[PDB]
């Protein structure tokens, strides 16, 4: 009846934790980005 | 100076020229196409001898289309079934005249009413089953109400007598619509007729069939399992239903005015 | 976690088709080059038409040649 | 399974994947030290 | 010649005029009473065309122009060589072009088949005929047709253009355009699709009707089926033609100023 | 009369077809298909499924964007009314930047969201081009529905990125609106001495023309056999019978030559493709080689020369 | 770092050789065309510049054309 | 190794349809040829309309019998 | 075996691409060399 | 993959390769010809 | 009848996990404002 | 492949070069005329 993807509870656990790690790895790399274009040209 | 011209070859007119030579080289391709079906010609010489031309450009060369579900190799261009017998008169010699049917018009398979032919097969579907049937035999398909089911309703026949009456709908698997109407004859046989030739009126209750007559509806020809029809049976079907456009009566065949 | 938080990542090609991915990425890499060579050949750091080293069509309309051959016209 | 891979043909494509990335990174890294000592844009 | 096939098919009556006096072939054409009609008009008016150009002042093929009367001349009878020409022509065209509808539809009823093509063939004439006959007798003088010559036409279509300053912001004009575009887009897509299914890639079968749905219903979502696209088609050129002939019968005698100004109606409403 | 076969009379219904299946590794189709009794009058009444996958929501994603743009900047130049928006809507356009500017990236509000909005439209077709020929080549058909739209993206190319660089300004390229893009037509036209003189113009036109006359035919000839089966053209040209024999005896009876139902296909794929090629040499060669087309016409001998009796006297002259 | 691509050739097995060839073979007539069009519209164009020598001009006044246009 | 390396050459036309090539190869080879000769006959390099050995419509115009008859009129 | 061709195949395919990519490369590094020396661009 | 033994592919090999030679050595000739009658660079 | 083949009890579930997440939201979405307010007030 | 043996593609070779250097003769002759009458380098 309802809406599935076939993953069962232990697939849904590990793709979240590599999910979660990957991304606050790629928003580590923004925010260092950010802090050199401060350093060079400030916006505010 | 206004008109002043400094050279007279420039690349607008070299590129007219390039597209003048890539058209007149598509046409010869595309002609070429065109002659896989009904070649080599039949030239009629001087004094009545047969050959067989080919024309300009020249035919080409055999490709095959690989049917599906081991329906076979189909080489074109290539061999021809034999037709079947049908009698003509020329009417007047001279190679460019025209003929006349022998015996009774409407069984005779000459003219409006010549068929071709085909497999005695089924066209199938995408899983292997057969595609045009009964609405019996496919089990899931309804009419959508707001629209008049044609099952009970009479069949007058072009000159206002009774034919029949429909008892049966025949549809389409592979892309739904109706195909043909089976009805009962006035000899108690069951024929089919053509969807695209059936006028329906609701409210009559009637279906106006236009190309023959009433008692006409006794020759249609018939089927021979009642769960599918081939491709050569849907041919002779509606081929005398054709050959009705002029020859149900003696006056259809003699110049308007 | 922290330091052992990207073992599983190998597990990526059981979900998405390698070679897919490989054609994808070769194709948005060339597109990318041309697009950012074209942005750049837009700007002040143009590399064709600055005339550094020496610029080449003036070069030639005052070759001495050429000089002689537009005075005697 | 979902693309027909093992796990042990995941872990060698990803090996390969990641040196060869790694490569091409290297390289690009390269021309931009090349660019900058030629025409420095910051 | 015959094809393999053809000779059955061959058989006496289903004509309008003439009877059984006309009813031969010649090659593969079929002749009948408009089929003698047809050719005898399109050769008078050919040869009349070249005599038109050989009065005037070159045999370039592209410079050849005949050009109808004045507006003083009204809709009486002009002068052979300053507009009577032009009359005699455009009354062998139209009765060149009804005769091959005729006997278009004498070789349908000979088949068995439905008047369709004549019938899609009609709103051609009628565009034809509001160019030379519908247009000029509402604004009073035969001297509003266009003149007979490659490139010479071409002036009178640009002059008569802006004579409304924009003809872009025509109405019906606008209208015509987006069928005769997207009667391309149309007819591209058809001619594709059937291709792809009957060549498909290399050792593989025939493909299906099936496949047909799909393929649209993947990329657009909706399929509008194999005998629809046919209706689509007929339908689409015949409103491109039919949208014509409005918007020139608009222009002159219903509508005096420029055509940017009509639209003024819409901002004007007192709804904004 | 007897029936034309131009709406259905009756209707019926089945469950709804998911489609074809597809090779193994593939997203399922979103939807749940509905059907439409207004749409079955005419056609296939069935709305959906869809297929979305990596390249058809890259694409939708580009053009969302640019809609965003060229939507909110037309309505920034009315001062942001939408009953403004509504009353004065076909003459709102987003204006390329001022020719002086060359080919250089202007400020925003002077054609930088041109420049934006260009360059995220030209990423959507060309992710587009991608996903139509993925979608038919996943199914085993030929792949010529991709042939087609490619020398049709080649032309939205060709005027608004190729000739604007080739000439060396991005003022050389169209706007988006209604009016203002005719408003382009039209002056280019002027600019460059009357396109009727161009021959590449006059060929393509010979060429939507002969669209337009070719689908008639065609349209015309296949509803008027339809009773013989012949809307079913897969069949008569894998097993011809008198449905195509008839189509093909009429042409041949009236003009003297015919086509088989599977060429009068390559006809209708070149009558369309050949109308665009010749568009695309036709604004090529435009400012870049030729500056003036009737002057090119009057050098090569095409243009007619009406008689003159007045004598006009240019004031520069004087 | 140098065992890192051992299982390259293995490449082959995913990728069709022959498709791959023609792909390469195809973009790389169409990079050689574009890249001499944008080095030929540019100040480095080696075909217009007039060097060694600019052969129009050349025609233009050898003696004996100057000495027709002189009668003239 | 820096000369067995070729050595297998010969397989080419075990995945290649050696006739198809060929024809590919003459096309594209006609289509450059028209090309390049277009390319150099529309700039400086163009050797029919250079007047070199002689400007021969020029030639035609100060012919003595032509010039004698256009005094005449 | 997706491609069908076996190891042995795509180890003799891949030796043979390898050395034609180099000397191809090779060329356009000569190419390079004698544009520089007739007009340098940089 | 097209029905060439290995056999075949040498001795097609061995042709195409001798008429590539030629046609090269033919357009090297007709450069040298160019520019010893009208020099480019 | 609509439904959406979910229990009583997933349904709890999803709307805790749903009210959480849309309150965290609006926090961030009140900070960003406080902070704009501080560098460049509007009203 | 052609259906042609090797024999009757020997003849049709030798015929074939034959006719190709009598052209090319033709040719040849035709351009000294030219250069003779109207030389265009
Ligand atoms: C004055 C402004 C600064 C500037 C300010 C910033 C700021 C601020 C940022 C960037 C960021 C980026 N800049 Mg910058 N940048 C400048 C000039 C440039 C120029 C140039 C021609 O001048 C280029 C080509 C770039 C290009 C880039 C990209 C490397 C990066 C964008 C990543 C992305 O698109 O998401 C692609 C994302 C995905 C596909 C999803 C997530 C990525 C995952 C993990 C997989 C992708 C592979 C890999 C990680 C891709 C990124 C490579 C690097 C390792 C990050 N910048 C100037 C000098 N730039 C962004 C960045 O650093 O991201 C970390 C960023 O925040
Ligand atoms: C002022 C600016 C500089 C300049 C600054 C840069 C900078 C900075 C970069 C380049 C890069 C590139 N430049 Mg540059 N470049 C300039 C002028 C040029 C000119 C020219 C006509 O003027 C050309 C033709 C190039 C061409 C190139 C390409 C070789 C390269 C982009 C490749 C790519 O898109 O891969 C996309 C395709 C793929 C990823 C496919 C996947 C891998 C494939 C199978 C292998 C391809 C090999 C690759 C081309 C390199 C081969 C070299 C060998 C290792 C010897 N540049 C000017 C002088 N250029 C980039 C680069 O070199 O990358 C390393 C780069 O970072
Ligand atoms: C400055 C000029 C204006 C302009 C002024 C006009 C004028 C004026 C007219 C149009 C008309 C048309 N314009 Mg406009 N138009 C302009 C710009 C455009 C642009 C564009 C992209 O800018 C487009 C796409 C169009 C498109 C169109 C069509 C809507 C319409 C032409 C089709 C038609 O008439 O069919 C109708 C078909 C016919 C008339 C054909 C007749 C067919 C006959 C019966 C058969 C002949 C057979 C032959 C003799 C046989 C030869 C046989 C051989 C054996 C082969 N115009 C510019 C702005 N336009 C025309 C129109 O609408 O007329 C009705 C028209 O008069
Ligand atoms: C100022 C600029 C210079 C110039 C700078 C460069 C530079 C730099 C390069 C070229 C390259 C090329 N130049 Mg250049 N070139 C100039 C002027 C010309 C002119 C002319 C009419 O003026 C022409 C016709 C050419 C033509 C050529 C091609 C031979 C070559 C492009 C190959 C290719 O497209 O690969 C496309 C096709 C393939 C890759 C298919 C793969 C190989 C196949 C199997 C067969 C190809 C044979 C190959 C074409 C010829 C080399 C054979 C040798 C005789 C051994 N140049 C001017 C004078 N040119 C490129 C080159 O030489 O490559 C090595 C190159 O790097
Ligand atoms: C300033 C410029 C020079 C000039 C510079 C060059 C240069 C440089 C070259 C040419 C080449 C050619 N030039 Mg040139 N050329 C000039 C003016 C002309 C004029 C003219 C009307 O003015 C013409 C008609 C030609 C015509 C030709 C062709 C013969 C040839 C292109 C062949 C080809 O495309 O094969 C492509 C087709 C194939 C490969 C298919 C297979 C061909 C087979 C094998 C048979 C064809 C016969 C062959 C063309 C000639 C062999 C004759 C000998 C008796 C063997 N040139 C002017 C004077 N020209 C090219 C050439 O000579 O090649 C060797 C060449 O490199
Ligand atoms: C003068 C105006 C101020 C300004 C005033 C504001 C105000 C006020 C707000 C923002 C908000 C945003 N601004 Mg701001 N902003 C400015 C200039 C910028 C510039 C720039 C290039 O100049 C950029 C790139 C941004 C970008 C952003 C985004 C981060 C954010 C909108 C998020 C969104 O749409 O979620 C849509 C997506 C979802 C709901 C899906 C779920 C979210 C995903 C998982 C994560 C997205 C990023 C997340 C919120 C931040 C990372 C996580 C946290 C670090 C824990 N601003 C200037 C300086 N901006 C809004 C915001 O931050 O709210 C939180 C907001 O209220
Ligand atoms: C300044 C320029 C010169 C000029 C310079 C050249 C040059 C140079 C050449 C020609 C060539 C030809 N010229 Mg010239 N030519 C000039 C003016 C003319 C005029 C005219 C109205 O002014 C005409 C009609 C011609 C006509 C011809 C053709 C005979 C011939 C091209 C044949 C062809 O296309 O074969 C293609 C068709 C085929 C291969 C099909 C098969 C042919 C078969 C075998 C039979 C055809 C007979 C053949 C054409 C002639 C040979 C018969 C002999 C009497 C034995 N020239 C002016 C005066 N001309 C070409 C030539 O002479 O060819 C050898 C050639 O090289
Ligand atoms: C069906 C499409 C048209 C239907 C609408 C008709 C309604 C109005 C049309 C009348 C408007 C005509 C133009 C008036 C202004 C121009 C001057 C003019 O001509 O109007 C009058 C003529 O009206 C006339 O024909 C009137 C003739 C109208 C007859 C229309 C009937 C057509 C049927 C013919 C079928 C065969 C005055 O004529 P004169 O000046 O004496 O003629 C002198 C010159 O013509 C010849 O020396
Ligand atoms: C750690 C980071 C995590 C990233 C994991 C995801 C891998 C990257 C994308 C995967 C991929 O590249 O896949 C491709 C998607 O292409 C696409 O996005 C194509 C779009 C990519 C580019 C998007 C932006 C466009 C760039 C500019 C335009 C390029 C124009 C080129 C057009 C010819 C192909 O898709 P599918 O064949 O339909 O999918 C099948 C299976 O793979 C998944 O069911
Ligand atoms: C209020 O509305 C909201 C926001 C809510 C959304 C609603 C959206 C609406 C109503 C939109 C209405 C849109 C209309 C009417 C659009 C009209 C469009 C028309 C008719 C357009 C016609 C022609 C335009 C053309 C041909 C443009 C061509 C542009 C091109 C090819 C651009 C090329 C630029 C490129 C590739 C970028 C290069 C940039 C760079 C960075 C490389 O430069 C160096
Ligand atoms: C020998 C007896 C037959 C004579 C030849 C027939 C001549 C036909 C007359 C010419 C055409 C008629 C003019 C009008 C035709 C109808 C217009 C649509
Ligand atoms: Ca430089
Ligand atoms: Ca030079
Ligand atoms: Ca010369
Ligand atoms: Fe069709
Ligand atoms: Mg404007």
């Amino acid at each position: 009846e309802k809406s599935t993807t076939g993953l069962t509870e232990a697939e849904s656990k590990e793709f979240h934790g590599i999910f979660m790690a990957s991304m606050t790895l790629w928003f580590g790399l923004v925010v260092l980005a950010h802090i050199l274009s401060w350093l060079y040209r400030p916006w505010l | 100076e206004f008109g002043y011209i400094t050279q007279y070859f420039d690349l607008a007119q070299v590129t007219l020229w390039a597209f003048w030579l890539s058209l007149l080289s598509v046409i010869f391709f595309n002609r070429r196409e065109d002659k896989r079906e009904g070649y080599p010609q039949e030239a009629v010489q001087i004094f009545g001898k047969t050959i067989l031309t080919e024309g300009f450009p020249f035919m080409p060369a055999p490709k095959t289309f690989k049917l599906p579900h081991n329906g076979g190799d189909v080489v074109k261009p290539g061999p021809e079934r034999p037709q079947y017998d049908f009698k003509l008169e020329q009417v007047d010699r001279f190679a460019g005249a025209a003929y006349r049917p022998v015996g009774n018009p409407m069984l005779a398979g000459v003219g409006p009413g010549a068929y071709a032919v085909r497999a005695n097969k089924p066209d199938l579907t995408n899983a292997g089953d057969p595609r045009i049937v009964p609405m019996r035999v496919a089990k899931h398909f309804a009419v959508v109400d707001k629209d008049p089911d044609p099952r009970g309703m009479t069949v007058i026949g072009a000159d206002g007598q009774v034919g029949g009456k429909v008892t049966e709908i025949w549809v389409d698997r592979a892309e739904p619509q109706v195909r043909y109407l089976e009805l009962e004859a006035g000899n108690k046989k069951k024929v089919l007729v053509p969807i695209a030739l059936c006028v329906i009126k609701g409210q009559k209750r009637e279906v106006k069939v236009r190309s023959i007559n009433g008692i006409h509806f006794n020759d249609v020809p018939t089927l021979s399992n009642y769960d599918q029809i081939t491709l050569a049976e849907e041919d002779k079907v509606s081929a005398y239903y054709g050959a009705g456009t002029l020859y149900a009566t003696p006056n259809r065949a003699e110049s308007v005015l | 976690m922290n330091a052992k938080s990207f073992d599983g990542m190998h597990k990526l090609w059981m979900i998405m088709n390698p070679v897919s991915t490989l054609w994808a990425i070769f194709i948005f890499q060339i597109f990318l080059g041309l697009l950012i060579h074209m942005v750049v050949l837009s700007s002040d750091l143009n590399w064709h038409d600055d005339q550094i080293p020496v610029g080449y069509q003036l070069q030639g309309e005052t070759l001495p040649v050429n000089l002689e051959m537009k005075a005697a016209q | 399974p979902s693309t027909g891979l093992t796990e042990s043909e995941a872990k060698e494509f990803h090996g390969l994947f990641m040196a060869s990335m790694t490569l091409w990174f290297g390289l690009v890294v390269l021309a931009h030290i090349l660019s900058w000592m030629y025409r420095p844009w910051l | 010649a015959l094809l393999n096939f053809e000779k059955k098919y061959r058989v006496r009556g289903g004509t309008l005029v003439g009877g059984d006096l006309f009813d031969f072939w010649v090659g593969p054409f079929y002749v009948g009473f408009f089929g003698v009609s047809a050719v005898f008009f399109a050769t008078l008016g050919t040869m009349l065309i070249l005599f038109g150009a050989a009065i005037g002042p070159t045999l370039n093929i592209w410079q050849i122009s005949i050009a109808p009367p004045d507006l003083s001349v009204g809709l009486g009878f002009a002068p052979i060589r300053e507009g009577g020409l032009w009359q005699v022509i455009t009354i062998c065209a139209v009765g060149a072009f009804v005769s091959w509808a005729l006997r278009q539809v004498e070789i349908a009823r000979k088949l068995g088949m439905g008047l369709h093509v004549p019938f899609a063939f009609s709103f051609a004439i009628l565009a034809y005929l509001t160019l030379v006959f519908f247009r000029p007798v509402l604004l009073g003088a035969w001297g509003h047709a266009f003149p007979y010559g490659l490139f010479s036409h071409l002036d009178w279509v640009s002059n008569v253009g802006y004579q409304t300053l924009h003809f872009h912001y025509n109405p019906a004009h606008m209208l015509a355009i987006s069928f005769f575009f997207i009667n391309t887009l149309a007819l591209a897509m058809h001619g594709s699709l059937i291709l792809s299914v009957v060549n498909p890639q290399k050792g593989e079968e025939v493909k299906t009707a099936e496949h047909e749905n799909t393929v649209f219903r993947d990329i657009v979502g909706y399929s509008i089926g194999a005998l629809a696209i046919h209706r689509l088609g007929l339908f689409l050129a015949i409103n491109a033609a039919f949208w014509s002939a409005v918007c020139m019968i608009l222009t002159g005698p219903f509508w005096t100023r420029g055509w940017p100004e009509w639209w003024m109606w819409w901002p004007n409403l007192p709804i904004w | 009369p007897e029936y034309q076969n131009i709406f259905n009379k009756v209707q019926v219904r089945e469950p709804a077809y998911p489609g074809v299946e597809l090779p193994k590794g593939s997203l399922p189709r979103v939807g749940k298909p509905i059907f439409s009794y207004w749409l079955g009058k005419i056609g296939d009444a069935q709305i959906g499924p869809l297929y979305l996958g990596g390249w058809g929501i890259a694409s939708l994603i580009s053009g969302f964007i640019a809609l965003e743009v060229i939507g909110l900047n037309m309505l920034a130049s009315v001062g942001w009314d939408p009953r403004l928006f509504l009353k004065e809507f076909f003459w709102l356009g987003l204006e390329p930047p001022p020719p002086a500017y060359g080919l250089s990236i202007p400020p925003l509000a002077e054609g930088g969201w041109w420049l934006i909005a260009g360059l995220f439209l030209t990423m959507s077709l060309l992710l587009w081009w991608v996903r139509v020929y993925k979608r038919a080549k996943d199914l085993g058909m030929g792949t010529h529905l991709s042939w087609a739209f490619a020398v049709a993206i080649l032309f939205f190319l060709t005027l608004g990125f190729i000739r604007p660089v080739l000439m060396g300004s991005w003022g050389e390229a169209p706007p988006f609106g209604i009016f203002p893009h005719l408003d382009w037509t039209a002056a280019i036209s002027i600019r460059y001495g009357n396109f009727y003189y161009n021959p590449f113009h006059g060929l393509s036109i010979a060429f939507m023309y002969g669209s337009a006359v070719l689908f008639a035919m065609h349209g015309g000839t296949i509803l008027a056999v339809s009773r013989y089966g012949g809307d079913r053209e897969i069949d008569q040209i894998t097993d011809r019978g008198t449905a195509a024999e008839r189509a093909m005896l009429f042409w041949r009876w009236c003009m003297g030559f015919n086509a088989s139902m599977e060429s009068i296909h390559r006809w209708a794929w070149w009558f369309a493709v050949f109308c665009i090629i010749n568009s695309i040499l036709g604004i090529i060669l435009t400012g870049t080689v030729v500056d003036n087309w009737y002057l090119w016409a009057v050098k090569h001998g095409v243009a007619p020369s009406y008689p003159s009796e007045l004598t006009i006297d240019n004031p520069y002259l004087t």
